[PDB]
């Protein structure tokens, strides 16, 4: 029951509700004033159950009707406030919202935080239920979001504040209400919510959250988002708006790390430095610089990696020998086998063996158009000039991941892209694609145009050719290149398609359409002309390339259906389908970790063609990421009976452990070698897996994600896709004549380091507490984003999923996210 | 009376069918086999009815 | 080696403030889950024989399970029926004369006893329930403080599985077997529940009273089974909580019942470090009384690291509070230092009762926001069972 | 002194 | 006055102040859980294959034949031969658990092939002896013998040279050179009962003897000798010792004798006497076969089993002296990545009254201190930090305030 206070309050409210029975003059103004006080007093209190609302369980029918008759002026409105507040406790939303809509205005703050939020929900609920059929109701609701949103901004309720605007579909106002003490909370939230949000709201959020970064002059943060939307114009403005050269310098280093090039006008000061920084010429000096501090300049040899001592010269295994002396010593600037006696080494490889070995010569020395190009002066012109493709890939590979003002790739390669010999051309187009991947340069794209139409070119020349064009125009949907690809793809004949290398033609179509699912509706329309199977296959694969990293559950559901189907011309469509889920889902950690379960189900409940793709699919999900659960999953299928699954699982292990130097993966890899010693095909690739797991002695990562895993690297996602899909048929492609395709990864090959330099670029060894990154979203205050701290004296290495923070407040980094090369600005606030 | 006899006659037939064993199912084994432990005797890989 | 049958943990959704970021992340998990169900169900439906069908006809139904004891000829073995008898059954062709091993559990034809199949994975229901499938949900960030204790328990059960190179590159053998001991309510089992939510290796659990069966050999034989499954499933951790139940100090007992418990300790004492050294099976014991365990069961070599869990210190008690008042709704006046500073030996389980109580003392006054008095009252209401016991004013 | 005793069960 | 929450009160508490996503979000979490539950059941049943051979090595046509012509034969033992007339023997056979029957041979067997006591196979129907069977090789006992020689050599057993020498004169020397024990006519002790504080080297001096055996080493579990069914403990003891006399140069190592060697006491009202009668079947058995035994607690052993008529020799594994602890250290540190200089002699005097194992954990913890801090060389400073955690950290209180009395 109640007490003297409670029972009396029940009567006092009871008298007030009852007295409104008649139309007495001193019953409407007097009573409604009392309800206004008591209801306001309790509701604007601690979370105490609003005694007025608990006692007041009356019906508004009498007052709602007389509301109209009883003084439609102020006396009418007053009743609305009392009934409206009583509505929030009950379930009368439509009426509960529309009372504050029509009733007395006053102000939202006067009622109570609990009331304000409830109106927030209903306002969002009504706005969503209100379509474009009429804005007449929108102006009032829009007016409400004008006042309430400022209410949340102050009250630590930015989450509801951002949540409130997102519900309305319109989030402009945050620009005008965010305080210097709030942009971090709001800007972080949108970046975290943007990935999950579907099209097109997700795109709108990125720009808006990007905009908020603008209003408070946090320029480097605007950079990360600008690329996330993958729109160059907003990048160019920030490039232009950055009146501070230092911020200009840094935002170029993030522009470069993404592989994004914007033609810099000479009006911009330090154009060469910005051009050289953007061209990534300074990368080589650091990489060698990084090595000297780390003491890893000495090159390695295959025998030590394999550890032949512990285990209880065919041309193939020589290739695996040749490859491991690639990746493992790649980018170190010196190899002990491919630089001194190479003519001797290659001569024990028959044709395609020569191709692979020669190409590794360029990958052994990346990012040196001079040193590598000078380490490119003893083979290519071989008595078996067939290996010319080998150095041509090395020629193209060296230019991959960098841009030189002298355009070496086109010069050397062009004279041989028309070379009649089929093998000579394979290196030309492929190597060229690596060098200018994502460049989208019209010249090289144009020069690659005749390659498509050159009928004399063999299909293997063609398949690489379309792939080469795709890798250049990755993520730009280049109308000319797409047209060339789109025009070229249609002209293909049915009989010539049935070959495996025709599997590469659609790949080039997508690689042009990576990251833009809006424009791929048309591209899938044009492809419908060609007849199946490759019509359906290209449709799926083109479909996947459209949604690279979108996080679109819809496409994944669409993609999962294709894999789910149980049918040979249908299995190519399936295999690209499973790899489809891997690419689409690999943006967010929440979804990506879930795709593992789906991948696992596709293996126990899968079929021949699917079971081969799953081992590859896991490869893209966790590239350079030795998650134990995934690495274990590849192993338990690393011995499988089907040769294709055994190979793909072994390759996946190599990718997952790429550059991680994971001891367990190595020990796991070594044991497999002993198990599969008999079969050269397994032993070759298990040996290869050990090769990928030591990429750059671990000083590189093929992960396509930078910027706290947020900023996607378009050119990268092109590479992994080529090898992975090309691995969809390993025996014809991998085990066949196309050992060179493994060089497709070189596009995404990037360094992972923590070298800290002083403001003058001298290495400034700063205590950097580096550990597993922990999200700061939704954590009030200054949450620690690093856990499992292990103070390292920079330079340092960050295994994937790690973040480094400057443990000394002596400096204030220009860019908030400490990845790659960061300009540490000495803190003016710090006092010794 | 007919409905009553039918109940009695049916219960006579059902009541001659031998009672069934009761054993703990250690674990499923496929889709048409389920390991069971009949109380006095040991393990048994029995089938499963269609129902 | 079937490989680590690690627990099945759904990804984690954080923010916890109940913001839309939370709803979206749960939806994404649900979306794939709905998608994943779709494939399982749409794989049986979309999915629409003459070799095996002949085999199943030779076997018939049912098929007995007795223990093989001798392979007399290539096509004859002696199999002991499920009652302890013997039988000179015939070995049919479909059986694999390789997996057939003395001691293996063989499938026998029911009418004419004849080896028909080898039943691997016959681990007792009493040890196959010991395996943790659904990983507990308390991550190392739910355990506050204990950074020195956690690291000690992360260098024997987590690190030796992720970066094995460090240990084998230095000559150590990763410490294997840690005795978590301390006063009641300090966090012994929570740190254990946290290694299961992070580890990628099969996490068997026991309660130190499950492995004492009534039968004379049922006891020592369940322990020999548990360490057979843990070894079988590759990387594994066996968590024998409340180890004081089985392994107390050996003594000349004049009671046969108590000589069978010790005949179970002297099995766990040999299934850990005895002839035929172990493989990769770590053991995490816990106990509130390390002063009664046998000097052998905690002799360095079986329990290498004796993590000691003292009652919370003042800094930890302040971190313990926030981990349990993270989801609460404290008013601006809730300055926790008033309660933490006290010299009361407030355990870490006491802190979560001073949180449950101070949140229920809020419903008393009809408030979902706990003020500062809601903790002062709760501290007293939650602080009994320990009263006040100490010396008088003798010491100055 | 006075000792209470448990017991097993030889099947 | 703790007013109970009125139903009117409850409605407000749960809706007033609710974050508009609360009902939806809590719905999403509830949906997932049920969804996960359903997900497992549709797939939880994982096929457990039943060990069928490859399709090539099948003879399904002949398989139907074996099941049809050949019949199951109960395995029995001939306990006597009546030899009614020497022409109609009328053998008596034991069916193990079934019963004892006076049976006669099926024509296939020869009257002279079934010798008294040998395992005999009978037919389910009449129990006529169809076939002789090889003597019983126990499935458990046969696995007991250590088929893979333990890797620990005698150079890994440090600080116990006089205790190893005392063992080598009972377990190795009288087995490789049975001429020094004959010239003087000394009867070799046919068993030693290694006792010592837990973790002093009892089972390492056991594996070491196994690596240099030249014999058949049987590792008695202790657990298997205590079986549920009555008597099956003793039946195993005999079937182990019997498996030794058959072999030449057999060593039996009963690790943890306390399991089945408890001091006798009348407890017949319980299964304990089942274990005791298994020891009395071992005491009879004990008193070319040498026997070893390890017991960290010898005082709980039956006085009868420790007499010098069964365990002729009792080697005491004491805590090492200083000249041995510096040797136990070097044995475990020969593979560690230590800095060349370590004053192991110094680390021996900081581990007073420390066993041969706690010296090992000092070496294992020493690195863990070198791994916590990224130094790949486990320097001396680490060990003193190691000896503080392994030995001192659990040795005693004996602390500064109570240790400023010693100088
Ligand atoms: N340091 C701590 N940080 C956070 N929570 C803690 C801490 N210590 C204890 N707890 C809390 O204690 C609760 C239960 O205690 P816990 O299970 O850890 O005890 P225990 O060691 O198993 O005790 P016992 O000796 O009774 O078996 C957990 O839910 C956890 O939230
Ligand atoms: N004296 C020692 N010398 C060398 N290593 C030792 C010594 N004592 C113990 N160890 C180490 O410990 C291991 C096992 O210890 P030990 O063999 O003494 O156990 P135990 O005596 O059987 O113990 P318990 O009697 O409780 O079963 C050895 O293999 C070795 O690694
Ligand atoms: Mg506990
Ligand atoms: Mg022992």
């Amino acid at each position: 029951e109640l007490s003297e206070e409670d029972k009396q309050l029940q009567d006092e409210l009871e008298m007030l509700v009852e007295r409104l029975g008649e139309k007495d003059t001193s019953l409407y103004r007097p009573a409604l004033e009392e309800l206004r006080r008591q209801i306001r007093s309790s509701t604007t209190s601690m979370t105490s159950v609003p005694k007025p609302l608990k006692f007041l369980r009356p019906h508004y029918g009498k007052l709602k009707e007389i509301y109209e008759n009883m003084a439609p002026g102020e006396n009418k409105r007053f009743a609305a406030d009392i009934i409206s507040v009583l509505a929030m406790t009950m379930s009368g939303e439509r009426e509960c919202l529309k009372y504050r809509l029509v009733g007395s205005q006053e102000e939202l703050a006067s009622w109570g935080h609990e009331y304000v939020r409830h109106l927030a929900g209903e306002v969002a609920k009504e706005w969503q239920e209100l379509d474009d059929a009429e804005k007449v109701q929108r102006e009032p609701l829009l007016t409400l979001v004008k006042e309430i949103v400022p209410y949340n901004m102050a009250h630590n309720a930015e989450h509801e504040a951002c949540d409130l605007l997102m519900e309305i579909e319109q989030v402009d106002m945050l620009e005008k209400d965010i305080d210097e003490n709030a942009y971090a909370k709001v800007c972080l939230y949108l970046t975290s919510c943007v990935n999950y949000v579907p099209e097109p709201e997700n795109s709108a959020l990125l720009r808006c959250a990007l905009g908020v970064f603008r209003k408070f002059s946090r320029f480097p943060e605007a950079l990360r988002l600008a690329l996330m939307l993958n729109d160059m114009e907003l990048v160019e403005d920030i490039f232009t708006s950055c009146k501070d050269v230092v911020v200009q310098k840094q935002m170029a280093f993030m522009l470069g790390r993404h592989g994004v090039f914007l033609e810099l006008s000479e009006d911009v000061e330090e154009y060469e430095d910005l051009t050289e920084i953007m061209s990534n010429v300074q990368l080589n000096s650091n990489f060698l610089a990084l090595a000297r501090e780390l003491d890893i300049m000495e090159p390695k040899v295959p025998d030590d990696i394999y550890k032949t001592h512990l285990e209880n010269d065919s041309a193939r295994m020589n290739l695996a020998s040749s490859f491991v002396n690639g990746f493992v010593n790649a980018a170190f600037g010196q190899d002990k086998l491919l630089t001194d006696d190479g003519n001797k080494w290659l001569y024990k490889n028959k044709d395609h063996g020569m191709l692979s070995a020669a190409a590794s010569l360029g990958m052994i020395l990346l990012w040196d158009v001079d040193g590598g190009l000078t380490q490119i002066d003893k083979y290519l012109y071989s008595s078996e000039d067939y290996i010319k493709s080998g150095a041509l890939l090395a020629c193209g590979i060296v230019n991959s991941g960098v841009r030189n003002e002298c355009d070496p790739a086109l010069a050397l390669l062009s004279d041989y892209v028309l070379h009649n010999s089929n093998t000579m051309r394979l290196g030309s187009i492929f190597g060229l694609g690596l060098a200018y991947a994502g460049s989208n340069r019209e010249d090289v794209l144009t020069l690659l145009l005749p390659v498509m139409g050159d009928s004399k070119s063999s299909m293997e020349v063609a398949g690489v050719t379309a792939l080469a064009c795709g890798m250049i125009a990755v993520g730009s949907c280049n109308g000319d290149v797409t047209s060339t690809i789109l025009q070229t793809i249609m002209e293909k004949s049915e009989t010539e398609l049935k070959d495996t290398y025709a599997r590469w033609l659609p790949l080039g179509l997508g690689l042009n359409h990576l990251g833009k699912g809006e424009a791929i509706e048309a591209i899938l329309a044009a492809l419908e002309v060609v007849s199946e199977p490759f019509r359906s296959f290209a449709n799926t694969l083109v479909d996947v390339c459209a949604y690279a990293g979108s996080g679109n559950v819809l496409k994944v559901q669409q993609l999962l259906h294709i894999c789910s189907e149980h049918f040979a011309d249908m299995g190519a469509h399936q295999g690209v389908a499973v790899l489809g889920i891997a690419l689409i889902a690999m943006g967010e950690e929440i979804g990506a970790e879930m795709a593992l379960r789906t991948f696992g189900h596709l293996l126990r409940y899968g079929e021949p063609t699917l079971r081969r793709a799953v081992p590859l699919a896991l490869a893209l999900i966790s590239v350079s990421n030795p998650r134990l659960n995934i690495l274990d999953t590849l192993s338990k299928f690393s011995h499988d009976a089907d040769p294709e699954v055994s190979y793909n699982s072994i390759f996946a292990m190599g990718m997952v452990g790429s550059g991680t130097n994971n001891a367990r993966l190595a020990a796991m890899l070594r044991q497999l070698a002993q198990y599969h010693a008999k079969d050269p095909n397994n032993l070759f690739m298990v040996r290869l897996a050990q090769g990928l797991t030591h990429l750059g002695k671990g000083t590189l990562t093929l992960c396509p994600y930078h910027s706290d895993r947020q900023l996607m690297s378009q050119v990268a996602v092109a590479g992994l896709l080529t090898v992975l899909v090309s691995f969809l048929d390993v025996r014809n492609i991998i085990l066949g004549k196309s050992h060179y395709v493994l060089y497709g990864l070189v596009a995404a090959m990037q360094p992972r380091m923590l070298v800290t330099f002083d403001e003058e670029l001298r290495p400034l060894p700063v205590s950097v507490r580096v550990g597993q990154a922990v999200d700061v979203v939704g954590q009030a205050g200054k949450p620690k984003t690093i856990t499992g701290f292990q103070t390292h004296t920079t330079p340092v290495l960050l295994a994937h999923g790690e973040r480094a923070e400057l443990a000394t407040e002596e400096f204030l980094p220009v860019t908030p996210i400490l990845e790659g090369f960061v300009i540490l600005r000495k803190n003016p606030n710090y006092d010794l | 009376l007919n409905a009553k006899v039918r109940l009695l006659r049916e219960e006579l037939q059902l009541l001659q069918e031998q009672g069934s064993y009761v054993g703990e199912v250690v674990r499923a084994m496929d889709k048409k086999k389920v390991l069971v432990k009949v109380h006095p005797e040991g393990k048994f890989v029995v089938d499963v009815d269609k129902n | 080696t079937k490989g680590p049958d690690a627990a099945s943990k759904l990804p984690l959704v954080t923010p916890h403030t109940q913001c839309r970021l939370k709803l979206l992340k749960l939806e994404r998990i649900k979306d794939y889950l709905l998608m994943e169900e779709e494939f399982i169900r749409n794989q049986e439906q979309m999915k629409p024989e003459e070799e095996r069908s002949k085999v199943d006809d030779l076997r018939g139904t049912p098929m007995s399970v007795g223990t093989l004891e001798e392979i007399i000829d290539d096509n004859h073995a002696i199999v002991s029926t499920s009652v302890g008898s013997e039988h000179y059954v015939s070995i049919l062709s479909f059986v694999d004369k390789d997996l057939l091993e003395p001691g293996c559990s063989v499938l026998l034809n029911h009418k004419v006893h004849a080896v028909i199949g080898v039943l691997m994975d016959d681990t007792d229901p009493l040890v196959t329930v010991m395996k943790v499938e659904k990983a507990p949900q308390e991550t190392y960030a739910d355990i506050g403080g204990l950074d020195n204790q956690i690291q000690e328990i992360k260098e024997s059960v987590e690190l030796p599985l992720t970066h094995p190179e460090y240990y084998e590159e230095m000559g150590i053998k990763p410490p294997k077997g840690v005795i978590l001991y301390g006063p009641p309510g300090t966090g012994k089992t929570l740190l254990a529940k946290a290694v299961a939510n992070q580890t990628s290796a099969t996490f068997l659990r026991v309660v130190g009273s499950e492995l004492i069966q009534k039968y004379l050999g049922d006891g020592p034989k369940l322990v020999r089974e548990l360490f057979r499954v843990a070894e079988e499933h590759a990387p594994s951790i066996v968590f024998i909580d409340e180890i004081d139940a089985i392994g107390t100090k050996r003594y000349d007992s004049n009671s046969g019942g108590e000589r069978e418990i010790q005949r179970t300790m002297l099995e766990l004492l040999n299934q850990l470090d005895g002839f035929d050294s172990r493989g990769d099976v770590k053991v995490i014991m816990a106990t509130n009384r390390i002063e009664t365990l046998d000097p052998a069961l905690i002799r360095p070599g079986r329990i290498d690291r004796k993590i000691e869990f003292p009652l919370p210190d003042e800094k930890t008690k302040k971190r313990i509070f926030q981990i349990h008042t993270s989801r609460m709704t404290l008013a601006d006046d809730v300055t926790l230092d008033d309660l933490i500073m006290a010299k009361d030996d407030l355990s870490g389980a006491d802190i979560k009762a001073i949180c449950t109580e101070a949140g229920l003392m809020a419903l008393r006054e009809r408030r979902m926001k706990v003020t500062n008095e809601d903790f002062k009252k709760s501290k007293e209401n939650v602080l009994y069972k320990k009263q006040e016991g100490t010396p008088e004013g003798l010491y100055l | 002194a006075x000792x209470x005793x448990x017991x097993x069960x030889x099947x | 006055p703790i007013r109970a929450l009125d139903e009117g009160d409850i409605a407000l508490l749960k809706t007033y102040g609710q974050s508009t996503y609360s009902r939806q979000i809590k719905q999403v979490e509830d949906d997932i859980q049920q969804l996960l539950k359903k997900i497992n059941e549709l797939t939880g049943i994982k096929e457990s294959d039943t060990g069928l051979a490859p399709p090539a090595l099948w003879d399904l046509a002949a398989d139907k034949q074996t099941l049809q012509s050949e019949q199951p034969l109960q395995v029995a033992r001939c306990t006597k031969i009546i030899n009614a007339d020497s022409e109609d023997p009328k053998y008596i056979i034991n069916v193990k658990q079934f019963a004892k029957f006076v049976v006669d041979l099926s024509d296939q067997v020869a009257p002279t092939d079934i010798e008294e006591g040998m395992r005999v196979g009978v037919d389910r129907n009449k129990y006529q002896i169809h076939i002789p069977l090889p003597p019983k090789i126990d499935p458990t006992v046969t696995m007991m013998q250590v088929e893979e020689k333990p890797d620990v050599t005698y150079s890994d057993v440090g600080g116990c040279k006089e205790q190893i020498e005392k063992l080598r004169e009972v377990v190795e020397t009288p087995l490789l050179h049975p001429e020094r024990f004959v010239n003087l006519g000394i009867e070799p002790p046919k068993g030693v009962l290694l006792f010592g504080p837990p973790g002093t080297g009892k089972t390492l001096c056991a594996r070491a003897v196994a690596n240099r055996t030249d014999a058949c080493f049987i590792r008695v579990i202790g657990s298997e000798l205590v079986q549920k069914y009555v008597g099956e403990g003793a039946r195993m003891v005999r079937e182990l010792f019997e498996m030794a006399r058959t072999k030449k140069a057999c060593l039996i190592f009963f690790d943890e004798i306390d399991a089945i060697g408890g001091a006798r006491f009348d407890d017949g009202a319980g299964g304990d006497n089942e274990v005791q009668r298994t020891m009395l079947e071992l005491i009879n058995q004990l008193d070319n076969i040498k026997v070893l035994m390890a017991t960290n607690r010898p005082d709980t052993l039956d006085p009868a089993l420790m007499r010098p008529g069964r365990l002729d020799r009792k080697i005491e594994f004491s805590l090492p002296d200083l000249e041995g602890r510096t040797h136990i250290f070097k044995i475990h540190a020969r593979s560690m990545s230590v800095e060349r200089d370590i004053r192991f002699e110094l680390l021996a005097r900081l581990c007073p009254n420390s066993t041969g194992a706690e010296i090992r954990s000092v070496c294992t913890e020493a690195g863990m201190f070198a791994i916590r801090a990224r130094r790949k060389i486990a320097t001396e400073k680490d060990f003193l930090e190691a000896v503080n955690k392994v030995i001192k950290s659990y040795a005693k209180f004996s602390a500064t305030p109570r240790y400023m009395t010693y100088n």
